[PDB]
């Protein structure tokens, strides 16, 4: 029907709703060879699961031994990732199944559709929201719980940290994604701002800082300012 | 030959017999069809000129009976009905042509458009599709819908197709989902071929069925299950060779026929860019691509 502001309101609405991005699923480096030619090499990666409204993420870590000796990798990441998502539906008890999965690239649908066939009460779709969540291997502590892997591995976390205590699902997920997207947009200042005081810790059970409700405040408003600053940089604005 | 006679022509319409048309006025004297070959199956069509809306017609097979045209004022359309009563019959058509109000059907056999174009339709499977079990032939219109259709009002005024559904329960294996997803040869030829038609023979019939019910009532489901009919083939690495270079023929002659005003509303661009240049069997429909080319280039 299209008020941003409902849709936007309404991920957060008591349907159970998964969204998954699949962009840091297959990576490589690219070097170049002895005879003068480049080549990949696959390194580990992830796919990313995370319930909006919870704050729980499911991370499914693709360890590089699944690309060996396959061909069309670009191809079968998608199939990989509809696959190890529709595991992880029917692992869950069916209480805790979601209603809709909100995949970030239409390139996804039909790979999970196929592989969601026996779930037909399971809404599958694309959004028109941009979100960034390619640049969650910017988080420290899941990029070297990713990196570390010796085999396929899956992780719990709570990408929300227990700020639930104290604000709204939509607001965690809005500090989330403005967090993600300075990252994506100048990661090394980004990390910067935020372990810039080294009197502010992050516990060991938490992926970010222990900020007071004021600091949480100063560091969004540290974060709004990078992402303009590198805008009227691209743009000579 | 056979004749199907006309009681009357009380409303001006476009009649079709096969692949030939022509107009009656109101109140025309006309009293119907002669000349025709008995022999397979037919369909004789029409669109009435003050109403172009419901095109419709009936399916139908000389051998299995005696069929005439009769007006239904409270109906609102030509019906078809079966004499059961041949002397009778015979006395009245070997009248009619006496009279000679009848048009008669051209058949210049250097013309073998019909039988290539029906080749593999048969009457008794045109029943199963359109179930209507007390008449011989078959009623189907513009507006009738799909069991398919239906699945996402009237389940008697339906078009009883095979439902083809890429991304269902039939078409994937569990465990094969990218494998059967990506290559329909599963589907095709266990599912389809030897589970649900039996042979590539009545495959063809609903293929080509389903294309005429498009063409001759603008039928959209119909269009919809002949396009869906041969993207499964086209998207299957593994289809036998005989039903390959027969599909080709099937095709060609499909297209020559299409009027080329109705190009925009009875092909799919998305479907034939498939088939003839991104699917396993795109180099196989050699005769089909070129009259495709040359005919519709703006399509492609
Ligand atoms: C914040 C914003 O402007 O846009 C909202 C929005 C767009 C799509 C969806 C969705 O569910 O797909 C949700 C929210």
């Amino acid at each position: 029907g299209a008020m941003n502001s409902s849709n936007y309101a309404e991920l957060f609405n008591n349907d159970i709703k998964l969204f998954v991005d699949d962009t840091n699923v297959y990576r490589v480096t690219v070097h170049k060879t002895f005879e003068g030619n480049v080549a990949t090499k696959a390194i580990n990666g992830c796919i990313f699961t995370l319930n909006p409204k919870t704050g729980h993420l499911f991370l499914k870590i693709i360890h590089t031994s699944v690309w060996a000796g396959q061909k069309r990798l670009s191809q079968l990441a998608k199939w990989k990732t509809a696959e190890e998502v529709s595991a992880l539906v029917r692992s869950l008890p069916k209480e805790e199944q979601p209603k809709q999965i909100i995949v970030t690239r239409k390139a996804m649908l039909d790979p999970l559709e196929v592989h969601m066939l026996d779930f037909p009460n399971i809404a599958i779709r694309p959004t028109e929201l941009r979100l960034p969540f390619s640049a969650a291997m910017s988080i420290d502590k899941l990029s070297d719980v990713v990196m570390k892997a010796t085999e396929p591995q899956m992780v719990l976390f709570n990408i929300y940290d227990d700020w639930l205590d104290r604000i709204s699902s939509y607001t965690a997920f809005s500090r989330l994604t403005l967090l993600l997207r300075a990252l994506k947009t100048n990661e090394e200042s980004a990390k910067m701002i935020l372990l810039s005081d080294p009197t502010i810790t992050i516990k060991s059970y938490h992926l970010w800082p222990s900020f007071t409700d004021e600091q949480w405040i100063t560091i969004e408003s540290q974060m709004r300012d990078l992402i303009l600053t590198e805008y009227g940089r691209k743009y000579n604005v | 030959m056979n004749t199907v006679p006309f009681t009357s022509a009380p409303i001006e319409v476009t009649i079709g017999i096969d692949q030939y048309s022509f107009n009656v006025k109101e109140n025309q004297p006309f009293h119907g069809i002669k000349d025709i070959p008995i022999g397979h199956v037919h369909v004789i069509h029409f669109q009435h000129a003050d109403n172009s809306s419901m095109r419709y017609g009936y399916w139908f097979d000389c051998r299995m009976g005696n069929f005439y045209i009769q007006y239904d004022p409270k109906d609102g359309l030509y019906k078809m009905m079966e004499e059961r009563d041949g002397a009778k019959f015979e006395n009245i058509v070997h009248n009619f042509k006496e009279r000679q109000m009848m048009v008669s059907y051209p058949k210049i056999d250097e013309d073998d458009t019909w039988y290539n174009l029906t080749e593999f339709v048969q009457m008794d499977k045109i029943r199963k599709i359109v179930r209507k079990d007390e008449n011989q032939f078959s009623y189907v219109d513009s507006s009738m819908t799909t069991v398919q259709e239906n699945e996402l009002s009237d389940p008697a005024h339906s078009l009883n197709y095979t439902v083809i559904n890429f991304k269902s329960r039939e078409a994937i294996r569990p465990g094969h989902e990218m494998e059967d997803f990506l290559d329909k040869s599963y589907y095709l030829n266990t599912v389809m071929l030897q589970g649900i038609f039996k042979n590539s023979s009545n495959y063809f019939g609903e293929l080509q069925f389903a294309f005429l019910n498009a063409m001759f009532f603008g039928n959209y489901g119909s269009s919809l299950q002949w396009h869906a009919m041969i993207e499964l083939i086209c998207s299957s690495a593994t289809v036998p060779k005989h039903m390959l270079d027969k599909l080709d023929e099937i095709l060609y002659y499909q297209i020559k026929t299409l009027p080329e005003q109705y190009s925009d509303i009875l092909l799919n661009e998305r479907v034939w860019n498939i088939c003839l240049y991104s699917s396993f069997q795109k180099n196989s429909l050699h005769n089909t691509e070129k009259i495709m080319e040359n005919k519709y280039p703006e399509l492609l």
